[PDB]
RNA sequence: ACCCACUCGGCACCUUACGAGAAAUCAAAGUCUUUGGGUUCUGGGGGGAGUAUGGUCGCAAGGCUGAAACUUAAAGGAAUUGACGGAAGGGCACCACCAGGAGUGGAGCCUGCGGCUUAAUUUGACUCAACACGGGGAAACUCACCAGGUCCAGACACAAUAAGGAUUGACAGAUUGAGAGCUCUUUCUUGAUUUUGUGGGUGGUGGUGCAUGGCCGUUCUUAGUUGGUGGAGUGAUUUGUCUGCUUAAUUGCGAUAACGAACGAGACCUUAACCUACUAAAUAGUGGUGCUAGCAUUUGCUGGUUAUCCACUUCUUAGAGGGACUAUCGGUUUCAAGCCGAUGGAAGUUUGAGGCAAUAACAGGUCUGUGAUGCCCUUAGACGUUCUGGGCCGCACGCGCGCUACACUGACGGAGCCAGCGAGUCUAACCUUGGCCGAGAGGUCUUGGUAAUCUUGUGAAACUCCGUCGUGCUGGGGAUAGAGCAUUGUAAUUAUUGCUCUUCAACGAGGAAUUCCUAGUAAGCGCAAGUCAUCAGCUUGCGUUGAUUACGUCCCUGCCCUUUGUACACACC
């Protein structure tokens, strides 16, 4: 054959970030709990799933991709 | 033609540690018992063997 | 001198085999385990070696005598069967010549093989037995090559990570060829399905056909293999199987220590041919009439009518059979097997053509047909696979198959108008008539057909006819090239194909050379089929037109078979 040349440049993939998850919420004066991060407005998602906040961008992730409801 | 008629034939790749050998097996089913086919090689020729006779015996004649 | 009987002593030829022997053979190589007439000499595995040494001889070169160390399993003899021959003698054949046909070889051009060129120009294959071969006509697929981009489809088991989250996925952005979350920005989403390591699996058109199966090509257009009882030989083994004759033929006849069989050739099987005899049919068709056209009219002719009824099976179709057995006759030959001509027959070259095809062989090709396969290799920065694009087509030349021509037995323009084997659309876009529109290509509205029912009668081509050309590269020729129009197709630039106008090459019958073939064949001609979305200068079968020359031989050539030699038997690589 010829085995191996390469301009170098070897790549990875990703990590599934890491991060300890969902404090995001806020239960205050006993034991009243509100919700910080609003939740998706499509049936497929059982209002247990919420909208990340970029700039402009608020989108649904239970939607693997689909649909942006912004605010 | 006889071929098509009187010989079963197989092959089998018997596969093994070392390699495979073909098995190849040929049978002649007796054209005697051919049931519905041609009941012997086309090759055959049987005569029928006559009959000894005590012939002559000048005319005479029977009547019923 | 001869002739002859017989006789001693010579050189020998022969027939035999009482007898010998390992056998070839030997009348001595006989009278030898049933071992003894007399006598001389030599040898005791193969090397080392007739070497060294000593003695001797001879001018000399050399002679005579003549060891050992070490080494080593054979070396050796006769004969058997193979293999092999740059030994001889017979054959066979259009893959070989003869007599001739039609060519390629000369040109343009279509393919393939080389070489060169490229990032890549993927690869197998090299005499017949590699080079239109891999069913190999590659735009993406294919795809093997090259530039790049994704994805696990990493069984399974054990280990660790881990419900505080092992893992998945992504909208927009950047990024990229890409509306690939490949990555990165951002931060939700998922929830024991993976993921990280090992052990072990897994794919692979990676290597190995020189590890294999299977298949396949060649040897072979050949005629060969073999066992019974009997003859020979201690056995290997032979004889049968063979001078000749004949045959496509170990076909026979015949010869004969053999007889009498078998596998293979044959027989057989398929397909072309022959039926006024058989059984049949609106998916075949012929006759008669009805229904009706047009001509002539005395009657006649020539058409329309997928069922208005009658009848039949010469055409067609295919089930069942009949027919040829070189019959007849005359020739000629071991009057044998055969062969020759003639009558006759549908047919008398194995009737024509194929299908099938014994033993044994080749390091023949085929791990690129396979989820046939051993071993090697690789296995996530993949030789797995997939998506993007180029490449297999690259252009100084070499080679092989072809296509088209070189024109007047013609090219063109009308016109006559004649086949066969094939093939076609259900979970769908096949073959397609007819009706339009378009010069062409095609476009379009319909329709029949799962097909002996419809395209189709495949009104094909060669060709037959009345002209237009006028021998001049000319109205032969159609290379190359520009311009447009269409058509398959997600996609046509490197131009898939098609059509139109213009352009108008070489080539004037081809050196040395080499193929193919004996009758419905050669060669001319087109069509169907494969491949197929699109693309035949390809091939497989089809029919149409349809010839001059053999019905010989062995000169070449290839290959058999017999004798022979042999020190090869992994068999002349
Ligand atoms: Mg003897
Ligand atoms: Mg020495
Ligand atoms: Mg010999
Ligand atoms: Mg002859
Ligand atoms: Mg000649
Ligand atoms: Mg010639
Ligand atoms: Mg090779
Ligand atoms: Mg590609
Ligand atoms: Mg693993
Ligand atoms: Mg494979
Ligand atoms: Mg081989
Ligand atoms: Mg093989
Ligand atoms: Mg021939
Ligand atoms: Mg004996
Ligand atoms: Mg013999
Ligand atoms: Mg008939
Ligand atoms: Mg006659
Ligand atoms: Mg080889
Ligand atoms: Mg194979
Ligand atoms: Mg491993
Ligand atoms: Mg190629
Ligand atoms: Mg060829
Ligand atoms: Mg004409
Ligand atoms: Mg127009
Ligand atoms: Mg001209
Ligand atoms: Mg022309
Ligand atoms: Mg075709
Ligand atoms: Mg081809
Ligand atoms: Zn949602």
């Amino acid at each position: 054959k010829k085995v191996y040349t390469t301009p170098k440049k070897i790549k990875h993939k990703h990590k599934k970030v890491k991060l300890a998850v969902l404090s995001y919420y806020k239960v205050d004066a006993e034991g009243k709990v509100t919700k910080l991060r609003r939740e998706c407005s499509n049936p497929t998602c059982g209002a247990g799933v919420f909208l990340a906040n970029h700039k402009d961008r608020l989108y649904c992730g239970k939607c693997h991709s689909v649909y942006k409801v912004n605010a | 033609q006889p071929v098509n008629d009187f010989i079963d034939t197989a092959t089998r790749h018997v596969l093994m540690r070392q390699g495979v050998l073909g098995i190849k097996v040929k049978i002649m089913r007796d054209p005697a018992k051919s049931r519905t086919g041609p009941k012997a090689l086309p090759d055959a020729v049987t005569i029928i063997e006559p009959k000894e006779e005590e012939p002559i015996l000048a005319p005479s004649v029977k009547d019923y």
